[PDB]
RNA sequence: UUGACCUCAAAUCAGGUAGGAGUACCCGCUGAACUUAAGCAUAUCAAUAAGCGGAGGAAAAGAAACCAACCGGGAUUGCCUUAGUAACGGCGAGUGAAGCGGCAAAAGCUCAAAUUUGAAAUCUGGUACCUUCGGUGCCCGAGUUGUAAUUUGGAGAGGGCA
RNA sequence: UCUUUGUAAAGUGCCUUCGAAGAGUCGAGUUGUUUGGGAAUGCAGCUCUAAGUGGGUGGUAAAUUCCAUCUAAAGCUAAA
């Protein structure tokens, strides 16, 4: 992302002998840990399985993901969320019932 | 001041001014714009045409600095050097000793070609040149440096 | 109500507007108030500045970008650069800032070149007694001014290579504004078959 | 520790094993007073994290609130002004639930200053708050130099000028372009740009 | 964290605490950290045993 | 509200005051504004530092 | 039978605290219409008056889940300005900010989530004494459903060396 | 001027293993109010309801791919 000297275009404005500064420790938030890793796998085996997460592994097997992803989209906020429940519930199913 | 006002020519005559049919009232004609399509429509349109309607697109969260870009013509673009140094560069009109002319610290975003620059040459950092701007300058022997 | 060429104005006075209007009368007394209040301060902190050392900083906003301006602190890196502790210079009064990051390797420099001038310039009582009082010098922005960096030279060689400005600024606002067609001209030719 | 466990566990509310513990305890809570005094917190990390510890002077008071729309005074609906106020039924009531469980807990106990509150449970009618205060005339609050700001007069009904958690929320006070209007409080700002500022010397 | 780090060699588990979420994780951890538990009757009587009131775990 | 101070342009205010200057020069007007200075040798004059 | 524990009470129990006033300014709630639109209903008046709850010498806000698109700035507040502008509006009457920039003043931070575990190291209270905006000894109590120390994201913690 | 607090506390460098960061909340739909905020600025009621290379934001709704910028749902703080 070198800049080229004039002011319009692609990467547009001055050039600099640019520094990489530092990283943050915030930037990492999204990490999540050794530890919390072992804790939300041990309360989802002492929770269990929501109502509307029951019926997603139900929409996966009989129904496939388009029409399990709709409905997340409609259960959780956004279809983004919706992806990504999905597919942890594809992490549910295959990685029990199969093998 | 008030010693100076004519509301002291109309003490001892009746209706200040303001007339006997008349009768100076408070609102006649409505408040501020008031009916403008209606009973004011002959001033609306002859002395303020285009008033009334939408034109164009609108732009959510304008910044007005986006848009920075003042020009300076070709006209002046030697007051940007200045006096005890503008006689010594006007004469000895050439090359490898030439006046680099910073626009942008002068705060100019744009040159433009206006006209008639003297024929000696010039070094301009600008952002943006026209193009009439440019064939001015290198006509006198000059570059223009584009910076941002 | 609306007769005349005259323009159409705009005075926003529809409100209860009377019952919130500030004359500034106290122009002059809060002047007089704020120099005996900073008077004040600098009797209580007595040998020290009113203000903290502040650092060259980049303006925004390309408006502003050919500015610097004086910053709101030094940027644990540039303080460690030169060398001493952010807590330690926080007491020395150097104002230091953990959010502004050092990406310019300029401002870099400059503001460790303002650092160790500003080590160079005081000195720090030690802590117990001794006190050898040295005549407080009131802005450290007099004595350490955020100067303006200079850009080029007043000659040079006129060097024209044979192309243009004004061909380069178009050649480059074409260039922006079909990269994402011919990136979709480039994946749909790809796809050949 | 165990409040990582509690604080996880206590999110998946719709697992049986808490919706049998709502059910219990939704029962319960409806059994009492609307306003009473809890022994200790039922969430002692949630509590935990909102400012509790476990010494004296620090008390939690559960709270029952009425839920729904609120609907307007004004007998028999009739508003007596343009179509635009005569709505009756629709109205919204810009504070939280949260605030007034805060505010009638702050109210009962008038020498207790509301550090926090935090949600329960609910059933259709009623939601369930726990408002967990700070003593300031104890000597655990008085000195303990991490809490004995709350004893100065400034933090007197926090919850009743909209200080707490859930009135800064509810008083939109936040750091944004999305929070000009109330960024630093609704009616100063508003009082701010709608007055006339007049110099000496007139710019 | 004695049972996380695999270090207790008995754990005694209250079965009167109100608020069951704080010892509802402790059987499953206990299966999955090979630590042995007993759910026995009476936080007072651990606490009797640690001159506490009540300990809830042991 | 009503508008008590008023602005003056700087340089017709340094106008004014060079002009007043200028005119505690010759005693014409300096008589003509009162000033009991019929019988002192020059018109404005100065005097010793030691004043 | 006895001693606990949890929960819930009672007392002219030991010690405290709240109410009320004032409310110019301050933090919220609730909330009009006259008016203007030359009518009037959206709008405006106005997120105002009246009503209600709650503080202080200031209050609030406040160390970024910010602004930006720069060569990036850096808590909050306020003044000049942006600007009667972007935008909103029977796009009518009318309304209407914010970023940048100059200045005034400048200040920073701390909990929860870590096993002290080779020693609850923490704290209210009672009583005795003393150098009393408190200290120390002793003793009940709080507290392991967690009080101290450590750590607060700018980091930081545990090992090894210097 | 008097106690020495203390086989106490604090700060700096290198290597290594880590690095816990707030939930009926965020977010979504709808309703009402409000805003200059415009396919919805904020707030609130109800319904649904998260994640952890995650989340919020980037002033035109949506899908796909990038990038930039902070680290929410807990708290204190004089001065102008």
């Amino acid at each position: 992302t070198v800049k080229t000297g004039i002011a319009i275009g692609l990467n547009k404005g001055k050039k600099v002998t640019s520094m990489t500064p530092a990283p943050k420790i915030s930037y990492k938030k999204g990490a999540a840990s050794n530890r919390t890793k072992f804790v939300r796998s041990l309360v989802r085996e002492i929770a269990g399985l929501s109502p509307y997460e029951r019926r997603l592994i139900d929409l996966i097997r009989n129904s496939g993901e388009k029409r399990a992803r709709k409905v997340a989209k409609k259960r959780l906020g956004s279809f983004t969320r919706a992806k990504a429940k999905v597919e942890e519930m594809n992490n549910i199913i295959a990685a029990s019932r199969r093998h | 001041p008030s010693r100076f006002t004519k509301t002291r020519k109309h003490r001892g005559h009746v209706s200040a001014g303001k007339g006997r049919i008349g009768k100076h009232r408070k609102h006649p004609g409505g408040r501020g714009m008031a009916g403008g399509q209606h009973h004011h429509r002959i001033n609306m349109d002859k002395y303020h045409p285009g008033y009334f309607g939408k034109v164009g697109m609108r732009y959510f969260h304008k910044q007005q600095a986006h848009f920075w870009k003042p020009v300076l013509n070709l006209d002046k673009l030697w007051t940007l050097i200045p006096e005890d140094k503008r006689d010594q560069y006007l004469k000895s009109a050439s090359k490898e000793t030439a006046p680099v002319i910073d626009t942008l610290a002068a705060g100019y975003g744009k040159i433009l070609g206006k006209g008639r620059i003297p024929n000696v040459p010039v070094i301009v950092k600008a952002r943006f040149v026209s193009k009439l701007a440019e064939e001015k300058i290198r006509a006198a022997g000059g570059v223009v440096e584009l910076i941002a | 109500a609306i007769s005349k060429n005259l323009p159409i104005l705009k005075n926003h006075f529809r409100k209860h507007w009377q019952e919130r209007v500030k004359v500034h009368f106290d122009q002059a007394g809060k002047k007089v108030s704020r120099r005996n209040a900073r008077a004040t301060r600098a009797a209580k902190i007595a040998p020290r500045p009113l203000d903290l050392l502040r650092p060259v900083v980049r303006a925004p906003t390309v408006k502003y970008n050919r500015k610097v301006r004086a910053g709101r602190g030094f940027t644990l890196a540039e303080v460690k650069a030169a060398g001493l502790t952010a807590a330690y210079a926080r007491t020395i009064g150097i104002a230091v800032d953990h959010r502004r990051q050092n990406r310019n390797q300029e401002i870099f420099d400059a503001n460790v070149q303002r650092l160790k001038e500003y080590q160079s310039k005081i000195i720090v009582f030690p802590r117990n007694g001794k006190a050898p009082e040295a005549e407080q010098v009131l802005s450290a922005a007099a004595t350490f001014p955020i100067a303006q960096p200079a850009t080029d030279v007043e000659a040079r060689a006129v060097q024209d290579n044979g192309e243009s400005a004004f061909r380069t600024l178009r050649l480059a606002r074409s260039e922006k504004k079909f990269r994402g067609i011919r990136e979709k001209r480039a994946r749909e030719k790809a796809e050949a078959e | 520790g165990a409040y990582k466990y509690l604080e996880e566990l206590q999110r998946k509310k719709q697992s049986d094993v808490l919706r049998f513990l709502q059910r219990v305890r939704v029962w319960e809570y409806r059994q009492k007073n609307v306003i009473h005094r809890a022994a200790r917190p039922t969430r002692p990390d949630k509590a935990r994290r909102l400012g509790y510890k476990a010494k004296q002077g620090f008390v939690i008071y559960r709270v029952r609130v009425r839920r729904g729309n609120r609907k307007r005074p004004v007998p028999k609906g009739a508003t007596y002004g343009k179509p635009t106020n005569q709505g009756v039924n629709e109205l919204k009531y810009q504070r939280s639930l949260r605030a007034t469980a805060e505010e009638r807990v702050g109210r009962r106990a008038a020498n207790l200053r509301v550090l926090n509150s935090y949600w329960v449970n609910q059933d259709s009618t009623y939601k369930y708050f726990e408002v967990i205060l700070v003593d300031p005339q104890h000597k655990a609050i008085r000195r303990d130099a991490r809490y004995n700001w709350i004893c100065d007069p400034v933090h007197k009904h926090r919850e009743a000028r909209g200080l707490t958690a859930t009135g800064k929320k509810s008083r939109g006070i936040n750091k944004g372009h999305k929070f000009n209007n109330t960024k630093a409080g609704r009616r100063k700002t508003w009082k701010r740009q709608n007055t006339l500022s007049l110099w000496r010397y007139r710019k | 964290a004695l049972i996380e780090n695999k270090k207790a060699k008995l754990v005694l588990i209250a079965n009167d605490v109100d608020p069951i979420e704080l010892v509802v994780f402790l059987p499953a951890l206990c299966k999955k950290m090979g630590v042995p538990y007993a759910i026995v009757k009476g936080k007072a009587r651990l606490g009797t045993l640690v001159n506490q009131k009540t300990s809830a775990v042991a | 509200w009503r508008k008590w101070n008023v602005k003056v342009n700087h340089n017709e205010k340094r106008y004014a005051t060079a002009s007043a200057i200028a005119a505690t020069a010759v005693a014409s007007l300096v008589l003509a504004r009162g000033h009991r200075v019929e019988k002192i040798p020059e018109i404005p004059l100065v005097v010793s530092t030691d004043l």
